[PDB]
């Protein structure tokens, strides 16, 4: 009458990166129903942060070379890409890179603290050659989905801004691999059955066990005004703690006492609040004025 | 064999003296029996289903 | 039917008696997936004896190893036919064409 | 003159169509011969040579 | 009977019992060469493409 | 012979045509790239090889 | 209860253009560039196989034993008859199995109207052709059951759901029951007022009648909200 759901789900982890899981009893093309419609989703229709735009001193155009630098502007780009970037609450974050010296200059060598956090502090970016080197750049990461190529916004650039932008390819996801296998399931009842094996690698943004998560429900997302037959949130809620206009104290609490959104701020009694680090009655009066103004409270649920 | 002689004194003997030799449907193959026909000896008792 | 074909099959399906065709040409008077009848209609046999012909096209018996040999009409009641086209089809043979 | 045919049937002049998937629905990269071959089973079937 | 029993039997049974294949001119050593066996539901016997 | 064909068209340089020198690191990029629509295989273009 | 993120543009239903009883035009506006491409292969594999439908299953007929024979002042042989039952487009409103009677006398052909009509059945051609009688005497009667399925299940299939089958005037006969023959789907960069980067995916399909669209999109997607279900934890 009606239909089966898999049963056997084995997750062999690699890595926290690369990842196969299997799911055994399967019916007819549902491995490919499945497979290829989450190969779709992962490789272009996702959440994650990338570089998107670069602004270094002195190299303007042609990608000129910059004195002292072992690679040129293109191998620069290269390694920008690969960031690992996952930010708190932000959807445009300016971050500068300032080093000197003979040696490697790695994502550690960039201003830190804190909104985004970068799972890779060890990712070569450049490398400088006489003592008397010194690199700067502007950096402007972007929160987006997809790939976007430098093609697509060059052509159809509506309104862009002057030299000094240098544009990047959005690694706007944190698949860096999504294939599948068919893999004719052996269930004793019928021989025609598929076992989906999903084979997963990714970057730190996310780890495969949520990006399958996070993929499948975004295509349960879609479809919901079709199923025979909880909503809803506040839009104030979703905001970072910067729309509070608070002190620089008390950003850095919420800050480093991972408190993202003010939707967990709101959330927190002062109880805990009594218990972050930096947080005396300065930071705490400061805390419910900002709050009681915009018609909300502290210690909600 | 004395062990068979046990075994059918032991769940009753009914030890038959006719082997058998039916025409089985070969396995493997299988489908509907379309047609029967029977081809009696000349001198020989027409058998009821004959 | 063979869709792309050479003109031929018509010729091979009739010559042998795998078909069953028509002794002489007349209007069917009845037909069946058992036996067709037909009347002559026209200049029968010289006296004037019992015009009308019958075909019994035999049904369901097996071949030489292994194969199904049946034929089927394929002309309704009240068709006119004439002498020498397909009254009854046999396997692989779609109304006068062969059919492999 | 198949061509021809072609013509007249209100179908490319090639004898190629551009075909999709169906496991992923995506298409093709050259537009492969589409068409009707006559075909026939063989004798030798297994069911019989197993 | 298959008693559908037997079949998970007939699994462990084969599980890493070789089966060795064979063509009909037998020109040189390679022309046997054993397999591990995996059960198909049906009546052909499948080959791998390289041997 | 149908596995090579294969090979051969996963190789075989095309001029310019949906191939820029758009690189990335490192042979994973093509498979997040090449499906789907960017832009081709055969495209003319470098990546960082280790 | 928190958080996490989120973003836009579910889809809609909008337009179902019925061209006949068997053709029909489903059409989903907003969409992405993108999931138009998605959804369109990924519903199509689901139409085209697991869909409910109801196909002639048994068949016994009177003074008929087995399906190789023949009935006097009948044009056809039995085995046709029980290919022309395979294409019986039945629609049942209530039940898993319902066994529809035939009778029928006289010269003329035997259409799908001749049988014993039911309130809980609607046929959707009642001039499909199933006899030719040609004996004025010629007269057939049939027990047709019609059951509900989905998967083409053939008459070898089950022979182990025999449990004592014994009547052998029973007539076992192939399903063929998915209601769905082709599917097509279109891109067709949408019309929307603003977000200028917008498709409708545009499904094509033609059915045996015994289903409309609405239903057929519905049971097909929520399939997928089923299999996806165990998608989401692990």
């Amino acid at each position: 009458t009606e239909f089966l759901k898999p049963r056997l789900v084995d997750i062999e982890q690699v890595s926290s990166t690369h990842a196969k899981v299997t799911l055994e009893p399967l019916e007819r093309g549902f491995g490919h129903t499945l497979g290829n419609a989450l190969r779709r989703i992962l490789l272009s229709s996702m959440p994650g942060c990338a570089v998107t735009e670069v602004e270094i001193d002195g190299v303007l155009h042609e990608y000129s070379t910059k004195e002292g630098v072992q690679e040129d502007i293109l191998e620069i780009l290269l390694n920008l890409k690969g960031l690992a970037v996952r930010v708190q609450g932000k959807d445009e974050v300016i971050l500068t890179l300032n080093k000197s010296g003979i040696g490697p200059v790695t994502a550690a060598d960039i201003t830190h603290d804190g909104d985004v956090e970068i799972v890779k502090p060890q990712h070569v970016i450049c490398h400088l050659t006489d003592e008397n080197a010194s690199i700067s750049m502007r950096i402007k990461v972007q929160r987006g989905r997809g790939y976007v190529p430098a093609s697509t916004r060059i052509h159809s650039e509506e309104d862009e801004r002057p030299i000094g932008r240098l544009l990047v390819d959005a690694c706007y996801s944190p698949v860096e691999r999504i294939a599948y296998n068919v893999e004719a399931a052996r269930v004793e009842q019928r021989t025609d059955l598929d076992k989906l094996v999903i084979e997963m690698e990714t970057n730190g943004t996310i780890d495969p066990e949520e990006a399958i998560r996070r993929a499948a429900t975004i295509l349960a997302e879609q479809l919901e005004a079709f199923v025979d037959l909880k909503p809803e949130f506040d839009p104030i809620l979703l905001r970072p703690v910067d729309d509070l206009e608070l002190t620089v104290r008390s950003a850095n609490c919420l800050k480093a006492e991972a408190i993202h959104y003010i939707g967990d701020l709101v959330q927190r009694t002062e109880v805990e609040l009594l218990k972050t680090p930096n947080l005396g009655k300065k930071s705490l009066t400061e805390i419910k004025d900002v709050l009681a103004s915009r018609g909300l409270s502290l210690g909600m649920r | 064999t004395p062990e068979e002689k046990l075994l059918r004194a032991i769940f009753g003997e009914k030890a038959s003296d006719v082997k058998d030799s039916s025409l089985r449907v070969p396995n493997g193959v299988s489908g509907t029996v379309i047609d029967v026909q029977v081809f009696t000896r000349d001198g020989v008792e027409k058998d009821k289903r004959a | 039917k063979p869709l792309v074909g050479t003109g031929m099959e018509r010729a091979v399906a009739v010559d042998s008696g795998v078909t069953a065709v028509a002794k002489r040409g007349g209007v069917v008077q009845y037909v069946d997936a058992s036996r067709i009848v037909i009347k002559v209609n026209e200049d029968e046999m010289y006296p004037g004896e019992a015009g009308i012909d019958i075909y019994n096209l035999t049904k369901y018996t097996r071949s030489n190893q292994n194969t199904c040999i049946n034929q089927m009409p394929c002309v309704s009641l009240g068709e006119p036919v004439e002498r020498g086209d397909v009254l009854a089809d046999g396997p692989s043979t779609d109304l006068g064409e062969l059919a492999l | 003159e198949i061509k021809e045919l072609l013509k007249l049937g209100d179908l490319p002049t090639s004898g190629q169509i551009r075909l999709y998937d169906g496991r992923t629905g995506e298409q093709f990269e050259r537009p492969v011969t589409v068409g009707y071959m006559y075909m026939l089973k063989l004798n030798h079937l297994v069911d019989d040579k197993m | 009977r298959e008693e559908a029993v037997v079949w998970d039997i007939l699994d462990e049974v084969i599980r890493e019992h070789p089966v060795l294949l064979n063509r009909a001119p037998t020109l040189h050593r390679l022309g046997i060469q054993a397999f591990e066996p995996v059960l198909i539901e049906g009546k052909a016997i499948q080959l791998h493409p390289l041997v | 012979q149908d596995v090579v064909l294969g090979l051969y068209y996963m190789t075989r340089d095309c001029v310019n045509a949906k191939g820029e020198g758009m690189v990335l690191t490192g042979p994973k990029e093509a498979e997040r790239l090449y499906r789907s629509g960017l832009a081709s295989l055969h495209a003319r273009v470098k990546v960082r090889i280790t």
